[PDB]
This record gives structure tokens, C-alpha cells and sequence, in this order.
RNA sequence: UGAGAAAAGCCUUCUCUAGCGAUC
């Protein structure tokens, strides 16, 4: 499930890498905390590149 | 909590027990190391984290590594490096990685990580660090240079440094610093190839690969200073003089109508018989300037020539001045010369005891700029040096031309001259006219000099009359009351009532913010023979309430030092 | 050319302490499938024991000591000489409360050494932190008090009054009045089972589950009045002294004593066991102090005749034994390394204001608590307390949030009453009688005229 | 002591320190002591046991 | 005489600040931790009881087929994409994350007897009772265009 | 309703959120 996401913001372009995630049960009450909580989000997502305007 | 810290201490245990095997460290030393390691570990595993704890952890491990390194040489034991040193270095790398992940924006932490990787870590670990740095800090050209610098001077890979530079220009297309260092780097590569041939292709060895950088950088950045700058590095390399020759010729052909290029050619020509030869070179540099004037008649070109005359005069002296006086006249008729450079020549002429050209500069400045008050001050200083009897007419002509009423240095300067070579009554008349013309904050210095004159021209009685008249003109300074207090002190009477009366007026105006004035008042009651020391209780009480803010704290500290002998 | 190539060794004795396998067994196995599992089991055990050996360096404290010089005897050294020669922190732990208007006092320390509770004969009940000089509660029940004990944390304490058994909060609020337990003489709490054991005048031994609030067992000793009682912390069994000279081992499951051991020629009045559960100390009316080996042998290791009678006995965590005779306490010390205490000559002596009515050692401190008619005194006993405590089991320096987290963990882990046996490892052995019952079912499914006679 | 979590409550069900109704019946007794001020718990016991004797006589009769 | 008593430094055992966490020294001495066998047995017994408490296997049920489901085929490249075939003759593609049906196609007449996905994941193969083997495109048809094999 | 009711000052026990911590 390792993949790269391109996020476009007013300040600049950001490139991020995703390590692992529970894909099938993502839209469920308990697994949704993985993306909501900042600490759990840092566990699975990293910032590999940032290019400001 | 302590489970992670316990894991880390049990991970640290094997190298400590190996060190105890070595004989490098004693058992009590191992106990102390364990205690301090646990104490430092507890700080960085908390829910609230600070950077200084990570810094202290890193510093402690570095100090331990240095101590081990020093002791191993004395013992002579070089075995088991991997068991201890590599484990400590790996732990420090983990700490640095966590700290850099937590605080990405701190460049100083990144540079400290780079330094530690250089000193203690494998070159591939340092290679990974630069990629992490440039990924999120690509907007700083200096970081690109540092990465490219390490590849060339340390890793000896010219290929890696070239790609780092080429990619850097794509992020920063308009940075002149990136081009200059990239220009320098290729010339450094050429020297390594020349030294390569002597130990055992032709085009790069000629410096062609650096010349491609030259043409493109000039096209992108259309600037004379950047163009001249590339020549500066070019002259630094002894080989490929033709490259310097090609750059130098393109200076005049491509870059014209700008003063800087004509200046550089002039200075290039610059670089008892020897003094005659030195004098000969000056005219050739001087000669080039006129074609610069004839081709480019702009004002900015003219300052570059008069200034060039200035250092040679300040650096035989008669011949240098003969150049300056003629080119001053030539510029003056064309009226291109600006106000500031008139002063610089005239001030220069005064210092070397030559007093006639300075007058001509002074006259030319007043005619060209009548309204400028600085010029009228400049002219006045010349005739004071010359001692000519034209000072009186100078004040009449200056104030008539100066329609604005506020001319403070002129009003001051009229006072000292009138004291020197005019009657006493006229000096008082000038002062009274000055107080009428100047009404604002500039009147402060006028009043102080008026009171000082009264004591000198008259006696204490004259100062009293002037002080009484000026005691109500509210724009004041603390020097007004301090001067009057000193005058009472010098007189034989030393009436203490007048001393207190002057202090009360000063405290009324500036008592809210002046801590020194309150402290000076208190010392008068103690030290003066006619003073009453028992009043000091009330003065200290009054000082606290009137003083505001930090001034109140200053008075406490000053009084505390005064109670001791430090004063 | 490396002078010492091998890895760091670990002490064999230290590793043996962290060992739980019976190497003496000589079981034969001729199958490789059996062999593979056995070698892994030894591999698992050896690696765990090695890690704990390295962790010995993490221990930071050292036990106290006291040795004389120039041939002086430590018995004649008094408490005043100790106090001046010890730091200000430990000197503050020696104090003498004087409460004679009320009767003789019985005292109990909490399992964490921070808190102390005491009870007077005339009915004075108070609980206090003793490290700091603060009073948690101080109440006067109108009825007489025979014994005082803590229940798990300092929050709950139980008093054995004249009629019934009562439960109080640490701040003095009465919670329960248990009428089943009547005329109780002695109280003692089993920590890991949450059972409170009561000895009564009528001759009954009762077990109460404080976690649920129900009486799990009520046993008739059939030995008359019960006044001497103690537990073995290792074994979790209850010891009962009788006038016959015999000590009976009891468990809540059985209706009859586990064992009876004859120890004295007269009535036994005191009993105490060590924390490890190896040695048993008893005293009797024959003026004999006895030490028994409880590890399968039950023989008296040491014998000594005393001028006066040792009313009370106690054991510290390092193996020191104290006997209270009248108004004088005597402490015997031994090396304790796989050895009982030496009764040849006492270690320290002290004289109280009144006759001794109760003795206990603080868990993790080098102090001894003595209750008597005059009041309560705290002695200084160098080398009695165990130095390094576990933060997750009994932390003296624990916050309220740490305490409440531990209590839930203990409640999750409560041991049922029926599992108490003479062997704490009895659950590990296979039920041999149940084996053969299963095997039986397995088998089930699987001259010429002489002939005329 | 702390409010038990959902998983903790299932394992630690029926555990309550203050209320032991089956053993001492304190909550029922406390209402009697407060409603009619009784200095000693022993006085309530004598009333209760004597009340049983009156009822036991009536059922036998 | 020489005397020493245990004297814990409070700064070692008490945290420095309110922001700090409590220090927990650990001792592994077996004398301090008795009943290792009975205590661990209760924890294992509690673990099995908690396992039965939290056993909730059912997650969701997908509806939309109009006959009995006969075939299933998962997608090699994506976890959340599955393919199914009903006895009436239709083939449906499901999104496991969204729990809904993406596409519906009338592949065959009668039963569909087998469905397999090409290893690249851009096509699948279906078999029906009409003596026909059909290849389709996994990408959905554009706009409202009718799907063709 | 009936440790009557009402008001002030001290300890004890505990409940909610909200950041924060999990990136080596």
C-alpha cells in the first residue's frame, strides 16, 4: 500500500509518502482515528518533499 | 514510561560491561555512567519535549566518546571498536533522527547533524542526511553549495558536484551566487585534470567547459557587476589566460554606457625615479577617463573620476593637486557635479594647509546651491582658517539667502565669532535674535550656550539675570539647571536655599524619568557643609513616587550602590 | 591477538537465582519430537536468566551494616549512640510516642512502608503517615480493641473489637460491622488473595473475601481458644499455635488442618516465619526458642534456652529475628545466605518503658516498630530493610494515580481461595490420579480314571 | 476505586467494597439506626432477636 | 563503630518538575514477586474470557443481485475491488470500502459458471450457459454508453 | 421529607473534556 500523494496548497506543493494503512475498514468508527489523531497520522505518513511558492 | 527507558538502558548495558572488561573504566564509573544516562533518558521520553534535552543527550554521548578515545590511546587497546563506538554512534544517530523529525525548520540542528556525521559517521549516512536536508530546504541556495562542496573537496567526485550544481540552478535560476561558485568549481576541475596529466580531453583542459557557464550566465543576468565578478575568479586561476583575455575583451564591447566598466580599465592601467614612473602611469589612467566622459557624459561617470583624483592626493602632492584642480573646474562649468562631492574636496584641501582652492570650492558651492545650509557652514570654516576679514559679511549674506528660519549651526557659529572679535553687547543681541528665530526643540542647545556665555562675559550676577529671564521658557534640558548649580557652588556664598531652589525646578521638569537627578540631589544634602542630612528621608520618599517604570528600579540600584563604598 | 576474546560472563550464582527448572530430574526421552521441544525450553530459560544477571548492575542501593571495633559487643550499643552517628534523615525516624492513659497498643505497618496504624486496648484507634509527622485520622471507639490490620492499600483498615469485626476508612468513617466474626483475637491479611483471616475465642477460623464481601470459609479448629496466629507469605497458609505444643497448617479449602507439627514440650505462645518461607520461629512456655526448616524436613535447626519468655516474634525481609521478652527486645542476626539466624549471641538490645505487646518490621526501612503499655517506639535497626524495591509492586514514592492503577491490576489478578496449598507451584504438576482414570477409559475402548472324575 | 472501563467491568463484576448486603445487611440496618437514634448497634440486635422470639411463639401456637 | 543506613536521595526518586513523568525503578528479584505460577494462570484465564467478549466477526452484507450468487473473483491489484456473478446472468463489481455496487452488466443468459481476472488486472473472463466465453474491460464504460464485450 | 432545616471555612474520594505523547 506504499504510495505517494501529491497535495497542492496555496503556499506550495507537498509530496508525502504513506507507509501502511487499514484500507478496507478505513471508513469505520475505530479505524478512523488513524487519520484524525495527529500522533497516529505521523506514524503512517511522512513528508518527503516540499516546494513553496 | 520507564519501560522504554529500561529497554534503552539494557541496550546500553553490553558496551558498559565490555568497557569494564577492558579495564578502561572502573565499576563505580560504570555506575555513575548508568545513573547519568538514566537521568538524561528520562527527560527525552516525556509527553512534553524540549530541544535542549536532546542537545544535552547528544553532548553527553559525544563527551563519553571523547573520553573513551583519549583513554584507549593511553592503554593501547584498539580492539572491540565495533562493540562500543558503533553502538554509541548508532544511538546518537537515532536521537538526531528523532530530533530532526520533531523540528524540521531548525537549520542549526541540521548543521549539527551534518557535523556529527562528518566526524563520526559513515559517508553514506552523511549522504542520506543531505538528501533529507535538500528535500525540505530546497529554497536556500547556500545549502546546495554546501552539499556540492562536500562532494568535490572531500569525496573527490566531480560528477556528483556537477549534477548538484545543475539541479540547484533549476530551483534558483536567477541566483548570481550559484553561477559564480559553479563557474569556480569547473575551473577547479580543470586544474585537477592538468595535475592528472603531469603525473602520467584537450577542450576541457583549455577551460572550455567553464566558458559555457560564462556565456549563459551573462545572458540570464544582464549586470555589469556580475560580469566583472566572473573575471575576478578568472584571474585567480593561472592557467588558461586566454579565458581571462576573452572575458576582459567582452567587458568593454558588451558593457558600455556604464561607469563601472570604464573605472575597471582605469584601475587596470594603474597596476625618485620610481615615483616619476608612478606619476607617468597616473596620466594614462587619467587619460582614459576623458574618452569615458566624451562617450558617456552622464554625471555618475564624473564622480568616479574626481574621486580617483582624491585618493592619489591623499596617498608629488603638488602634481596630484594640479590634476584635481583642473578636473574640478571642468566639472563645475558643466554643473554636473553634485552637492556632496564639493564638500569632500574642500574638506580635503583644508587638512593639507592649502587654503585657496578650498575658497574657490566654497564660492562655487554657494553659487550652485545657495539654499544649502551645510555649504554655508563649509564656506565659513574656510575663511576662519584663512583669517580673512570677510566673516562679518558672510553672516549677512548667509541668513538673507536662507529663507527658512531654522539654521541652528549658523546661529551657533555666529555666537563664537562675535565673542572672539566683536563687542559684548552685539553677542547678546545675536543670542536674543537666535531665541526668536528658533522656537522648538533646537532652542535647547541655544539656551545652554547663552547661559555659558553670561558667566564668561559677565560674572555670577550676569548669569543670574539671564537665568531668571529664561527660567520660564519651557523647552529645557537638565544641563541648564546643572550648569546653574555649578555656578552657585563656585561662588563663595554657596547659599543653600538657592541650591535647593534650582533642584526643585529641575525635578519639576525631569523628575519623572531622571534617576541621576534625584540621586545627585540627595548627595548634595549629605556632602555639602550647609546641607541638612536629615532631609534625605523625605527625598528618597519623594523619589519613589514621582519616578515611573524602570527609572524607579534604577534609583533603588544606584542608592544601594551608594550605601556601600562603590558609589 | 585479542587478549580476552569471549563475551562478558555472568555469575553462575546470580543466574541460579533467576532459575525455575529442575535439573536434578533424569527423565529419559528417546524421540526426536520430544527432544526438539525440550531443548527450546532450556534455550528459553537460559536467555531470560542471563538478561536478569546483567540487570543486577541497575540496582543502586546497598544494605546497611553495623560492626564494632576493638572487640566491643554490638549488644551493649544503645540507640543514642546510633542516632548521633547516622545522618539527619534516618535520625528523624526514631521517636517515642508516650500514650499511657490508654491501654497497651498493637501496631501494624501498611504493605507499603509509608503508613502506620495502631490500636489501643482502651479503644484508641489512629492511622498516620509516619515518615512525615501528620495524622490521617484519630478516633476513639467506645469498645475495646484487640488487633489492628490494614487491608491492601491504606484506605481500609480492620479492627477486632470485643464483640464484632469493624471496617473503617483511612479518615475514620465506619464502613462495615461484620457480626459473623465474633470475639476475634487476631487478624492478618493475605495480600494476593484478598482474604482476611480471623482467629476467635470460640475456636473458629474464618476467611473473608474483602473484594466481593462474602465469607468463603469458616473452619472449626477444635483446639479451644485461639490466640497465636501467623501466615507464611511464600506459602499463603495459616499457622495456629496451641497449648498442646503443636502448630497446625490450615487452608480455606480443607475442613481439617494440612499438617500438625509438635514443637514444644509446653504451650506455644509465639510463631513467626521468614519471607522466603524456609524457616519457622516458635517460642513456648518451656522457655525454648526454636527454628524449624519448613522445606520438607520439619526439624529444629537451632535451640536456645532463655531466662525470660519470648512473647512475640517477627522476621524482617533480610532474615533478622527479633524476640520480645517482657519489656526487653532482642534481635538475632545471621549471614542469612542459605542459613538460619544465629542464636549464639544477639545483635542489638533495647529496654522499653513497659512490657511489649506487639512487634513488626517496616517493609523497606531499617526501623522496627514496638507497641507496649507506655506507648509506641521506633528503633533503628541497621541492615534489616531490603534496599531496592519494585516501583510497580510497592512504591513508597507513588502518587494517587499510580496507586489506583495498581489496585485495578491486583483486582484483575486475584487468586481463588481453593488454590492455596502447601506448594505454591502445585498447579504446574500433572494430576497423576486423573491420568490413570483417563488411561482406564482409553484401554476400555481398545491317572487313567482321573478324566472321569 | 476508579470508574471501571467496559472491559474491566465484565471481569470485575460483583466487586463492590462498601455494599455487602448478603454478609452484614448494613444498608438496611443504617436506615433503622438513623430513623430512630440508636447510640449502639448492640441495642438494635437485642430488639431484633427478641422480635424473632415473639414471632416464633405465634407461629408455633 | 562504623554504621550506614539506607538513605535514598529524594531528587533521584522524585521527578524534577510537574511536566516530568514519575520514575519507576524495577527489581526482578524473585523474592519480591511470589506466586509466579498462580498469578500468570489467572491472567491467561482472563485473556480467554475477554476474547469471547469481543468476538464480533460480522462486518457487512452486500445486496443487489437478483439470483443466487454462484461465482466470486478478487482483483489482484486492489484489495477493495471484487467481482461476483449471479445465476440470472448478471455480473456486478463491488467496492469493499464503500460497501456499494460499482457496475452491473448482463454478461450471459442463464447461469454464469466461472469468472477469472487477468493477471494484469485490466480485464476479466466470464463463462455462461450460452456456450460463450467473453472478455470484458474492467474500466467502466464512459458516460451512458452501453457496455460491449 | 423526617442522620430536621439553613449558612459559611478545611481535608478525602472521584468524574468530564481539551491539548500534549507516539516520526527512531
Amino acid at each position: 500500500v506504499l504510495l505517494h500523494v501529491l497535495f497542492e496548497h496555496a503556499v506550495g506543493y507537498a509530496l508525502l509518502a504513506l507507509k501502511e494503512v487499514e484500507e478496507i475498514s478505513l471508513l469505520q468508527p475505530q479505524v478512523e482515528e488513524s487519520v484524525l489523531n495527529l500522533g497516529k497520522f505521523h506514524s503512517i505518513v511522512r513528508l518527503v518533499a516540499f516546494c513553496p511558492f | 514510561m520507564a519501560e522504554i527507558i529500561q529497554e534503552r538502558i539494557e541496550d546500553r548495558l553490553p558496551e558498559l560491561e565490555q568497557l569494564e572488561r577492558i579495564g578502561l573504566f572502573s565499576h563505580a564509573e560504570i555506575k555513575a555512567i548508568i545513573k547519568k544516562a538514566s537521568d538524561l533518558e528520562y527527560k527525552i521520553q516525556r509527553r512534553t519535549l524540549f530541544k535542549e534535552d536532546f542537545i544535552n543527550y547528544v553532548q553527553y554521548e559525544i563527551n563519553l566518546l571523547e573520553l573513551i578515545q583519549r583513554r584507549r590511546t593511553r592503554i593501547g587497546y584498539s580492539f572491540k571498536k565495533d562493540e562500543i563506538e558503533n553502538s554509541i554512534v548508532h544511538r546518537v544517530q537515532g536521537v538526531f533522527q528523532r530530533a530532526s523529525a520533531k523540528w524540521k525548520d531548525d537549520v542549526q540542528l541540521w548543521l549539527s547533524y551534518v557535523a556529527f556525521c562528518k566526524k563520526w559517521a559513515t559517508k553514506t549516512r552523511l549522504s542520506k542526511v543531505f538528501s533529507a536536508m535538500l528535500a525540505i530546504h530546497s529554497n536556500k541556495p547556500a545549502l546546495w553549495i554546501m552539499a556540492a562542496k562536500w562532494e568535490m573537496e572531500d569525496r573527490l567526485s566531480s560528477e556528483s558536484a556537477r549534477q548538484l550544481f545543475l539541479r540547484a540552478l533549476r530551483f534558483h535560476p536567477e541566483c548570481p551566487k550559484l553561477y559564480k561558485e559553479y563557474f569556480r568549481m569547473e575551473l577547479m576541475h580543470a586544474e585537477k585534470l592538468r595535475k592528472e596529466k603531469e603525473e602520467f580531453s584537450e577542450e576541457i583542459l583549455k577551460g572550455e567547459l567553464a566558458w559555457i557557464i560564462y556565456k549563459n550566465s551573462v545572458s540570464i543576468i544582464k549586470g555589469a557587476e556580475f560580469h566583472v565578478s566572473l573575471l575576478s575568479i578568472a584571474q585567480l586561476f593561472d592557467f588558461a589566460k586566454d579565458l581571462q583575455k576573452e572575458i576582459y575583451d567582452d567587458l568593454q564591447a558588451l558593457h558600455t554606457d556604464d561607469p563601472l566598466t570604464w573605472d575597471y580599465v582605469a584601475r587596470r592601467e594603474l597596476e625618485q625615479a620610481k615615483a616619476v614612473e608612478v606619476g607617468r602611469k597616473e596620466e594614462r589612467c587619467c587619460a582614459v577617463y576623458e574618452e569615458a566622459v566624451k562617450t558617456l557624459p552622464t554625471e555618475a561617470m564624473w564622480k568616479c573620476y574626481i574621486t580617483f583624483c582624491l585618493e592619489r592626493f591623499t596617498k608629488l602632492r603638488g602634481k596630484r593637486l594640479e590634476r584635481t584642480m583642473t578636473v574640478f573646474r571642468k566639472a563645475h562649468e558643466l554643473k554636473l557635479l553634485s552637492e556632496c562631492q564639493y564638500k569632500q574636496l574642500s574638506v580635503s584641501l583644508l587638512c593639507y594647509n592649502f587654503l585657496r582652492e578650498a575658497l574657490e570650492v566654497a564660492v562655487a558651492g554657494t553659487e550652485l546651491f545657495r539654499d544649502s545650509g551645510t555649504m554655508w557652514q563649509l564656506k565659513l570654516q574656510v575663511l576662519i582658517e584663512s583669517k580673512s576679514p570677510d566673516i562679518a559679511m558672510l553672516f549677512e549674506e548667509a541668513f538673507v539667502h536662507l529663507k527658512p528660519q531654522v539654521c541652528l549651526p549658523l546661529w551657533i557659529s555666529w555666537a563664537e565669532w562675535s565673542e572672539g572679535a566683536k563687542s559684548q553687547e552685539d553677542t547678546e543681541a545675536v543670542f536674543k535674535k537666535a531665541l526668536l528665530a528658533v522656537i522648538g526643540a533646537d532652542s535647547v542647545t541655544l539656551k545652554n550656550k547663552y547661559l555659558d556665555w553670561a558667566y564668561r562675559s559677565g560674572g555670577y550676577k550676569k548669569a543670574r539675570a539671564v537665568f531668571k529671564s529664561l527660567q520660564e521658557s519651557r523647552p529645557f534640558s537638565v544641563d541648564f539647571f546643572r550648569k546653574m548649580i555649578q555656578f552657585e557652588k563656585e561662588q563663595e556664598s554657596c547659599n543653600m536655599a538657592n541650591i535647593r531652589e534650582y533642584y526643585e525646578r529641575a525635578l519639576r521638569e525631569f523628575g519623572s524619568a531622571d534617576s541621576d537627578l534625584w540621586m545627585d540631589y540627595m548627595k548634595e544634602e549629605l556632602n555639602h557643609p550647609l546641607g541638612r542630612p536629615e532631609n534625605c528621608g523625605q527625598i528618597y520618599w519623594r523619589a519613589m513616587k514621582m519616578l515611573q517604570g524602570e527609572s524607579a528600579e534604577a534609583f533603588v540600584a544606584k542608592h544601594a550602590m551608594h550605601q556601600t563604598g562603590h558609589l | 591477538q585479542d587478549p580476552f576474546p569471549g563475551p562478558a560472563p555472568v555469575p553462575v550464582e546470580v543466574v541460579q537465582k533467576f532459575c525455575r527448572i529442575d535439573k536434578s530430574r533424569k527423565l529419559p526421552h528417546s524421540k526426536a519430537k520430544t527432544r526438539s521441544r525440550l531443548e527450546v525450553a532450556e534455550a528459553e530459560e537460559e536467555e531470560t536468566s542471563i538478561k536478569a544477571a546483567r540487570s543486577e548492575l541497575l540496582l543502586a542501593e546497598e544494605p546497611g551494616f553495623l560492626e564494632g571495633e576493638d572487640g566491643e559487643d554490638t549488644a551493649k550499643i544503645c540507640q543514642a549512640d546510633i542516632v548521633e552517628a547516622v545522618d539527619i534523615a534516618s535520625a528523624a525516624k526514631h521517636f517515642d510516642l508516650n500514650l499511657r492513659q490508654f491501654g497497651p497498643y498493637r501496631l501494624n505497618y501498611s504493605r507499603t512502608g509509608r503508613h502506620l496504624a495502631f490500636g489501643g486496648r482502651r479503644g484508641h484507634v489512629a492511622a498516620l503517615d509516619w515518615v512525615t509527622k501528620k495524622l490521617m485520622c484519630e478516633i476513639n471507639v467506645m469498645e475495646a480493641v484487640r488487633d489492628i490490620r490494614f487491608l491492601h492499600s491504606e484506605a481500609l483498615l480492620a479492627v477486632a473489637q470485643n464483640r464484632w469485626l469493624h471496617i473503617y476508612d483511612n479518615q475514620g468513617i465506619e464502613l462495615h460491622c461484620i457480626r459473623r466474626c465474633d470475639r476475634v483475637t487476631r487478624l492478618e491479611f493475605l495480600p494476593f488473595h484478598f482474604l482476611l483471616a480471623t482467629a476467635s475465642e470460640t475456636g473458629f477460623l474464618t476467611y473473608l473475601d474483602v473484594s466481593v464481601g462474602k465469607i468463603v470459609a469458616a473452619l472449626n479448629a477444635r483446639a479451644g481458644r485461639l490466640d497465636v496466629m501467623s501466615q507464611n507469605p511464600y506459602n499463603a497458609v495459616i499457622h495456629l499455635g496451641h497449648s498442646n505444643g503443636t502448630v497446625s497448617l490450615w487452608s480455606p479449602a480443607m475442613k481439617e488442618p494440612l499438617a500438625k507439627i509438635l514443637c514444644h514440650r509446653g504451650g506455644v505462645r509465639a510463631v513467626a516465619v521468614d519471607s522466603t518461607g524456609t524457616y519457622m520461629a516458635t517460642s513456648g512456655l518451656d522457655h525454648q526458642l526454636k527454628i524449624f526448616d519448613l522445606r520438607g524436613t520439619y526439624q529444629p535447626l537451632s535451640t536456645r534456652t532463655l531466662p525470660h519468655g519470648a512473647g512475640h516474634l517477627a522476621f524482617s525481609q533480610r532474615g533478622l529475628l527479633v524476640a520480645g521478652m517482657g519489656d526487653v527486645v532482642n534481635i538475632w542476626a545471621g549471614q542469612g545466605k542459605a542459613s538460619p539466624p544465629s542464636l549464639e549471641q544477639p545483635y542489638l538490645t533495647h529496654r522499653l518503658s513497659g512490657p511489649v505487646h506487639g512487634l513488626q518490621f517496616c517493609p523497606f526501612e531499617d526501623v522496627l516498630g514496638v507497641g507496649h503499655t507506655g506507648g509506641i517506639t521506633s528503633m533503628l535497626v541497621p541492615g534489616a530493610g531490603e534496599p531496592n524495591f519494585d516501583g510497580l509492586e510497592s512504591n513508597p514514592y507513588r502518587s494517587r494515580k499510580q496507586r489506583q492503577e495498581w489496585e485495578v491490576k491486583a483486582l484483575l489478578e486475584k487468586v481463588p481461595a481453593e488454590l492455596i496449598c502447601l506448594d505454591p507451584r502445585a498447579l504446574a504438576e500433572v494430576d497423576v490420579i486423573s491420568l490413570e482414570q483417563g488411561k482406564k477409559e482409553q484401554i476400555e475402548r481398545l491317572s487313567a480314571l482321573d478324566r472321569f472324575v | 476505586v476508579r470508574k471501571l472501563k467496559f472491559h474491566e467491568q465484565k471481569l470485575l463484576k460483583q466487586v463492590d467494597f462498601l455494599n455487602w448486603e448478603v454478609t452484614d445487611h448494613n444498608l438496611h440496618e443504617l436506615r433503622v439506626l438513623r430513623r430512630y437514634r440508636l447510640q449502639r448497634r448492640e441495642d438494635y440486635t437485642r430488639y431484633n432477636q427478641l422480635s424473632r422470639a415473639v414471632r416464633e411463639l405465634a407461629r408455633r401456637l | 563503630m562504623k554504621v550506614k543506613m539506607l538513605s535514598r536521595n529524594p531528587d533521584n526518586y522524585v521527578r524534577e518538575t510537574k511536566l516530568d513523568l514519575q520514575r519507576v525503578p524495577r527489581n526482578y528479584d524473585p523474592a519480591l514477586h511470589p506466586f509466579e505460577v498462580p498469578r500468570e494462570y489467572i491472567r491467561a484465564l482472563n485473556a480467554t474470557k475477554l476474547e469471547r467478549v469481543f468476538a464480533k466477526p460480522f462486518l457487512a452484507s452486500l445486496d443487489g443481485h437478483r439470483d443466487g450468487v454462484n461465482c466470486l473473483a478478487k482483483h489482484p491489484e486492489k484489495l477493495a475491488t471484487v467481482l461476483s456473478g449471479a445465476c440470472d446472468g448478471e455480473v456486478r463489481i463491488w467496492n469493499l470500502t464503500q460497501r456499494n455496487c460499482i457496475r452491473t452488466i448482463q454478461a450471459h443468459e442463464g447461469f454464469v459458471r466461472g469468472i477469472c481476472t487477468r493477471f494484469c488486472g485490466t480485464s476479466f473472463f466470464t463463462v455462461g450457459d450460452d456456450k460463450t466465453v467473453k472478455q470484458w474491460k474492467m474500466d467502466g464504460p464512459g458516460y451512458g454508453d452501453e457496455e460491449e464485450p
